[PDB]
């Protein structure tokens, strides 16, 4: 976390934390340049002590007061109803054993069932060849070149190329 | 029960271009990158999409800044998200 | 109240090459997503931090075990401990509600269950 | 018995007579038809007595408690086929011999007619248990878990033959139960006490108290193929009943030293069921829960003055049903993942739907919901032990309230999702996987309807 | 089946850098507030030498967490501190401890005060002499 | 289908974009005030109103109530 | 950044392009198959209730007299007098 | 009592669907947008919940706030039950002059 | 989706079904017209009272 982004994520909610307490709209937008007028003060300077008592006092008038119950936005790592379509939860390929009558069904989505795996049967012939030679020993993330240099198959092939759709 | 495409997304985002005073409706429609005109260091990256934090706003986690300076990049996975278009 | 929890402190530059911590957690999980990711697996990954979490927490306790302090003596405390109170009790009732049961009456004549 | 152990060791010369694999199918296809002939004579009539034949069986006139000892051959054999089926004909032959071996044995004891006849057959099980114990299990500990099954079951009995001998030669015989119409009474001495306490405490070595339980998460962690004797070892735990038939008569008057008995048993009963929370290994979660209800029982049985008696017989066959079928959900669902660890088996609940009511249904009968064979033997020692002090409301209520947060943790452990892994998981709970996991519930709340047939004399 | 570092040994002093890692990475280089030092309190056999216990706590309350499973649904790979009462027990709250709600039932613990009289409706306080008189006076007439 | 097409809303009533005339003694100035303001203004000052909302204008408030008495009555 | 300029849009060519292949009705692929085959408000409401009132009722009748005790009705509550009696009050 | 919130819920249960989610007191706007009947039904039993001027439960509310003035009481009980009515006219107007009252703000695509 | 047969929005302010407005404004008549027995006739308290009853000798 870079001193560069550090005030831009107390920032987000800075703002995020101030419109929960409002009660009109205009109420928190007639506060919003007047919030960012003391966001302004320090604009271009050094990024020693002579700036960090921008943010090592930040932490009272933000902390204190902050957020009594805000709002969640309810699709999130919190609040109600975030994780909730689960009953169906798309179980992605829990489709190996049938005892047929029941494979009767879809048809042409068993017959393009076996077209796409050929990429995932086959791709380890090329994929892994030059996983290690691209990562050198232990290195950092481990992304693949973002074409593969000639086509990114994927390496994240299928689980987050085929990965479940929400409902 | 009601669904979307995308030649809604394309638009909204184009809006609040002009919605914004500080931007005029003379800059490019997909592809102005931020920096043509934006500035300056905070309030360029965060602000921008603070009227669809009230709008579309799901949360917006802390990778979505420095991916966002491409203003076609936006538009890219808001429909990876949202369980959009085909 | 339990805990603090400490969510900000300071850094920059208290050790600033502490860095490539990641490179371990990026090694395992290199080796993690090629060992998840194969055509013909069938079968969960072992993934031994599970196997060290119960075989140090199921057994290696009594070959580790040495009784040289008094806080493995504690126990006095808290095995035969309360086991010495729920006696104190429950001769004092049985005997005070005795004497009363037989010398004098206590219960109704309708007391047939008992 | 007239001839219940005559068709049941007739069984044994049909398996190794048999073909090829037509094994499995022989052996279970007769060993159902024992049940009809069992139920047969037996559950007769009952106002004092019934004495059946000889010296060979009083019928088990009052305590029932043997049609469960038979449905076992014929739910062990369709539960063990699992992961045997690799091993050589000769020794598959063998497993299913003595398995009937030990229901031989089993079906002279609970009857038994005396109190020497019982020990000898008391103690002529132990043999054919520790041959599935040692051989047949999975890696190690079963060696060290095969002597910690020993040497607490032998050095405790060994005590009845120094008091049971000494019966024999002092008042009369102990031959039968019926020639104990002459007894006198016994004091407070200091002989007296060790002849109460010689002739309780190898009863105690198999159905535990707070001590002495530290060999039973050892064999029933440490278990063959499919909990094949697992489900023999809960009947073998409760088939220690016979302090019913001594502790009634023989020592009447000795309740002044049953304290340290009482609350060993009665705070033990609060701590070792609040022990099991923190369990990492499934096998062994319920293996704490087969202590703590039925370490009650010793509460029941040594309080006296029945109402009691309604639920302490009640309570011996509550959960031989009930904890026999949580092993069957254990010794299922390892079969598709190979750990026993209950972290791992998450992302469930979605991959086999059918078996969700299997789960609780189970766990139903822990909170017991009452119109069951559960809470008609808990309520019972409640008004019971309420009468001996009104404080042990405190105690057995808490053990009500801790055994509700710990079974649904068993549940709930399974609806959670997204499953990380685990390409394989994907057999759905086959016809053979729901047939033996049924004939415990169908049984179960069936006999709730009338249950004068599960009561004491009383 | 891994026989070679199993689990650990009767520690925590027996050259703590060898532990973490040969295997179990609680440690990169020994320096990393878990190095298997931490045997908290020698003589209970719990916790020995131990890729193991007093590491940082309280809950894995699996918030955003990108980088991939990371807290506690998802799976990671080597991170299993100590559990079963962490897939239930989460981070710090708004303010801090100040008991007011020992102080909030302390308010009828003062009207236990209160509960001392009665409360009858007919008539007012009257409350300085014996004219009150709560009972009836003469008899008959 | 595209209905916010540009140049309709251009600040003309909604008086809670008055605040950011206020502000002229501060400035800050132009960007940006036509968020809010997105359906502030049109036909939404409609805005139901004090105990009439909850008499919903006291509109049959008495309207059968005297209607029916009354008669026979002798 | 320009490390990701190559990688997302090959992504919506693997993601999107399975969503291609997800949205999935040619020619209404479910079978079924095999096999065949307001007013009345006449048979589906005689079944329900009138059948079981029928029936209860037998239980009932034929048991007031067998069980020494039925239904265990209360007095009938009254300030004059009259009814199946005579008595009178003022 | 028991007619009051299973139509209370299923009155506000029209209107979490109507944003398809928020179930919030923010963000919600005015009255009468496009909701003509939900709110005449709101407007009812948060009357009743007001205290009963004429409404249904003023035969089970009145009569024994009423049958509390001649008791033999705590006499804070009195002071702790009567204040409570108080503080039952506010949980009124405040689902009121949140869902019910102010300008439409909420996000779009009504 | 199947039928749009109300349209979603861009804050034009979508209307009723012109006929859902009769039921409401029926449901307001029928309680003010219900305020009859609140006032005609029923009062504050229709008990009798007591003129201070002090001379009791
Ligand atoms: C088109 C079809 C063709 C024609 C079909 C024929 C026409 C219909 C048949 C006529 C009605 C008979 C049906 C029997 C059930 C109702 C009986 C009754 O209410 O009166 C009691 C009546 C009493 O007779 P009684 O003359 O008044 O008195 C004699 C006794 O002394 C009375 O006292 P008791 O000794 O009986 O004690 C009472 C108690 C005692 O009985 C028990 O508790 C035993 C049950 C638990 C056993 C536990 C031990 C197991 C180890 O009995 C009960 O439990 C009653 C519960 C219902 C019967 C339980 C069924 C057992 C399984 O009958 C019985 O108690 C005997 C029941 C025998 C059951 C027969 C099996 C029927 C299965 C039919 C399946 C149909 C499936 C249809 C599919 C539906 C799809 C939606
Ligand atoms: C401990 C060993 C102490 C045993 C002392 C022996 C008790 C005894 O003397 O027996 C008493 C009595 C018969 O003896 P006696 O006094 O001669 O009778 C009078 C004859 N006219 O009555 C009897 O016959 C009692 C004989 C049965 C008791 C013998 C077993 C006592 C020890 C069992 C303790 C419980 C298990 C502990 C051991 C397992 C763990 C190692």
């Amino acid at each position: 976390l870079t001193h560069q982004q550090k005030v831009l994520r107390l920032y987000k909610r800075a703002l995020r934390h101030l419109e929960s307490w409002c009660i009109h709209r205009d109420k928190y937008r007639y506060f919003a340049c007047l919030l960012r007028a003391r966001f302004d003060e320090h604009k271009n300077e050094k990024d020693m002590v002579k700036a960090t008592q921008l943010l090592r006092e930040a932490e009272e008038e933000f902390w204190h007061g902050q957020h009594p119950q805000p709002y969640i936005f309810p699709e999130s790592p919190g609040g109600t109803s975030y994780e909730r379509y689960e009953c169906y939860k798309v179980p992605e390929w829990c489709l190996d054993d049938w005892h047929p009558s029941e494979k009767a069904m879809y048809p042409d989505y068993f017959a393009k069932r076996e077209q796409w795996k050929k990429l995932r049967r086959e791709s380890w012939e090329r994929e892994v060849k030059q996983l290690q030679e691209e990562t050198p020993v232990g290195g950092p993330r481990t992304e693949a070149l973002p074409p593969a240099r000639k086509q990114g198959d994927l390496p994240p092939l299928w689980w987050h190329i085929v990965t479940r759709p929400r409902e | 029960a009601p669904p979307l495409t995308l030649e809604g997304i394309k638009d909204r985002v184009l809006y609040v271009l002009k919605l914004y005073d500080k931007i005029d409706p003379e800059k490019l429609s997909v592809n102005s990158h931020f920096m043509k005109d934006l500035g300056l260091d905070s309030l360029d990256q965060v602000e921008i999409i603070m009227a669809m934090e009230d709008e579309f706003g799901f949360e917006i986690p802390d990778i979505d800044a420095e991916k966002l300076m491409c203003p076609q990049e936006i538009v890219d996975y808001i429909a990876d998200k949202k369980d959009v278009y085909e | 109240t339990t805990l603090d929890p400490a969510e900000y402190d300071i850094s920059s530059e208290t050790r600033k090459a502490q860095a490539e911590r990641l490179a371990i957690r990026s090694r395992l999980k290199r080796e993690y997503q090629l060992q998840y990711y194969d055509p013909s697996r069938r079968g969960v990954i072992e993934d031994p931090a599970l196997v060290r979490w119960t075989y140090a927490r199921s057994a290696n306790i009594y070959p580790n075990f040495r009784p040289n302090t008094k806080t493995s003596l504690l126990g006095a405390l808290f095995g035969i401990g309360p086991l010495v109170f729920w006696y104190y009790v429950f001769k004092t009732d049985r005997d005070r509600k005795e004497k009363l049961i037989q010398e004098g009456k206590l219960d109704r004549t309708f007391n047939i269950s008992y | 018995m007239l001839k219940y152990i005559i068709p049941t060791i007739m069984l044994m010369p049909l398996t190794w007579l048999s073909k090829n694999n037509m094994i499995w199918v022989n052996s279970t296809a007769h060993s159902l038809l024992i049940s009809f002939t069992s139920l047969l004579l037996m559950n007769q009539f009952g106002d004092n007595s019934l004495n059946f034949s000889l010296l060979f069986f009083s019928d088990s006139l009052s305590t029932p408690l043997l049609i469960l000892t038979m449905w076992l051959l014929p739910l062990m054999l369709m539960a063990s086929q699992h992961h045997l089926s690799k091993e050589n004909l000769t020794r598959k032959k063998l497993f299913i011999t003595m398995l009937i071996s030990l229901q031989l044995f089993l079906i002279m004891t609970f009857t038994a007619m005396e109190l020497i006849l019982f020990y000898i057959l008391f103690e002529a099980t132990l043999v054919p248990t520790l041959i599935i114990i040692t051989r047949w299990g999975n890696q190690t500990e079963r060696l060290n878990a095969g002597l910690y099954f020993l040497f607490y079951t032998l050095a405790g009995s060994l005590p009845l033959l120094v008091a049971l001998i000494y019966i024999q030669n002092t008042v009369g015989s102990l031959n039968f139960l019926m020639l104990q119409y002459w007894v006198q009474p016994v004091h407070n001495s200091w002989s007296n006490v060790f002849m109460w306490l010689a002739c309780m405490m190898a009863f105690m070595v198999k159905m535990p108290l707070y001590g002495l339980h530290l060999w039973l998460p050892k064999a029933h962690v440490e278990a063959p193929i499919a909990g094949s004797m697992v489900l023999a070892a809960v009947l073998l735990k409760l088939g220690g009943y016979g302090m019913l038939r001594i502790t009634l008569i023989l020592n009447p008057m000795t309740d002044f030293m049953a304290y340290p008995f009482i609350m060993l048993s009665l705070w033990g009963m609060i701590m070792t069921s609040s022990i099991c929370l923190r369990q990492t290994d499934l096998k062994s979660l319920i293996a704490y829960s087969s202590v703590s209800h039925m370490a009650l029982v010793i509460v029941a049985i040594l309080i006296q003055t029945p109402w009691s008696y309604m639920g302490a017989t009640a309570l011996m066959i509550a959960h031989g049903l009930t904890s026999s079928m949580l092993f069957c959900l254990a010794n299922s669902n390892y079969e598709r993942i190979h750990s026993r660890t209950m972290i791992l088996a998450r992302g469930l609940q979605t991959l086999l739907p059918l078996m969700a009511t299997w789960w609780l249904l189970a766990s139903l009968t822990n909170l017991a919901l009452p119109p069951t064979i559960n809470l008609i033997g808990e309520l019972f020692v409640v008004m019971s032990t309420f009468s001996w002090s009104n404080i042990t409301i405190i105690l057995m209520g808490v053990n009500m309230v801790i055994t509700a947060l710990y079974s649904l943790y068993m549940l709930i452990m399974t609806q959670r999702g997204k499953y990380t892994y685990h390409i394989n998981n994907i057999s759905p709970s086959f016809t053979r996987e729901n047939a033996l996991m049924s004939l415990h519930i169908l049984p179960l709340l069936l006999l709730t309807l009338n249950p004068k047939i599960i009561l004491g004399p009383l | 089946a891994s026989h070679i570092t199993k689990d650990m040994l009767p520690g925590p002093y027996p050259k703590t850098p060898e532990e973490r890692a040969a295997a179990a990475k609680k440690y990169n280089m020994r320096v990393e507030d878990y190095e298997p030092y931490p045997d908290d309190g020698t003589g209970y056999g719990d916790y020995p030498k131990l890729p193991d216990r007093s590491q940082q706590e309280r809950d894995p309350w699996y918030d955003w967490d990108h980088p991939d499973l990371r807290l506690n649904w998802g799976e990671p790979m080597h991170w299993d501190l100590d559990m079963y009462i962490r897939n239930r027990v989460d981070t710090s709250p708004t303010p801090v401890n100040w008991n007011l709600m020992c102080k909030h039932l302390f308010g009828f613990v003062a009207f236990m005060l209160f509960m001392f009289w009665v409360g009858e409706t007919y008539p007012a306080y009257q409350p300085v002499g014996p004219k009150q008189y709560p009972y009836n006076n003469l008899y008959l007439e | 289908m595209e209905l916010p097409d540009y140049k309709q809303w251009k600040i003309e009533g909604t008086p809670l974009e008055t605040v950011q005339e206020k502000l002229a003694a501060r400035g800050l100035r132009d960007p940006w005030g036509r968020n809010e303001a997105w359906r502030y203004m049109g036909g939404f000052a409609n805005n139901v109103s004090f105990v009439g909302a909850l008499l919903k204008g006291f509109k049959w408030g008495f309207a059968a109530f005297v209607v029916a008495i009354g008669a026979e009555y002798y | 950044t320009p490390e990701e300029k190559l990688r997302l849009q090959q992504l919506r060519e693997l993601r999107r392009r399975w969503l291609k292949d997800q949205e999935l009705s040619p020619r209404e692929p479910v079978l079924p198959p095999q096999r065949v085959s307001t007013y009345r408000h006449s048979i589906f409401a005689f079944t329900h209730v009138l059948i079981p009132v029928w029936i209860i009722h037998y239980y009932l009748k034929y048991h007031v007299t067998t069980k020494p005790y039925t239904i265990v009705e209360k007095k009938p509550r009254i300030f004059p007098g009259d009814t199946i009696l005579e008595t009178g009050e003022v | 009592h028991a007619f009051f919130k299973a139509m209370l819920f299923m009155c506000s249960g029209s209107i979490i669907h109507s944003l398809n989610d928020e179930q919030d007191i923010r963000k919600m706007g005015g009255l009468f947008k496009a909701m003509p009947f939900t709110t005449t039904a709101l407007i009812v039993g948060s009357l009743a919940l007001t205290g009963m001027p004429f409404l249904t439960g003023f035969y089970s509310k009145d009569l024994i706030i009423e049958a509390a003035n001649t008791s033999y009481t705590n006499a804070w009980a009195l002071l702790m039950t009567l204040i409570a009515t108080s503080f039952t006219a506010i949980y009124s107007t405040r689902i009121i002059f949140f869902a019910l009252l102010g300008q439409p703000r909420f996000p779009t695509l009504v | 989706g199947g039928g749009a047969h109300i349209e979603p929005r861009y804050r034009q302010f979508p209307q009723l079904t012109r006929s859902q407005v009769i039921q409401a404004e029926f449901f307001s008549a029928t309680m003010w017209f219900w305020i009859l027995w609140r006032f005609w006739h029923d009062s504050d308290a229709v008990l009798g009272h007591f003129p201070y009853p002090d001379p009791s000798q």
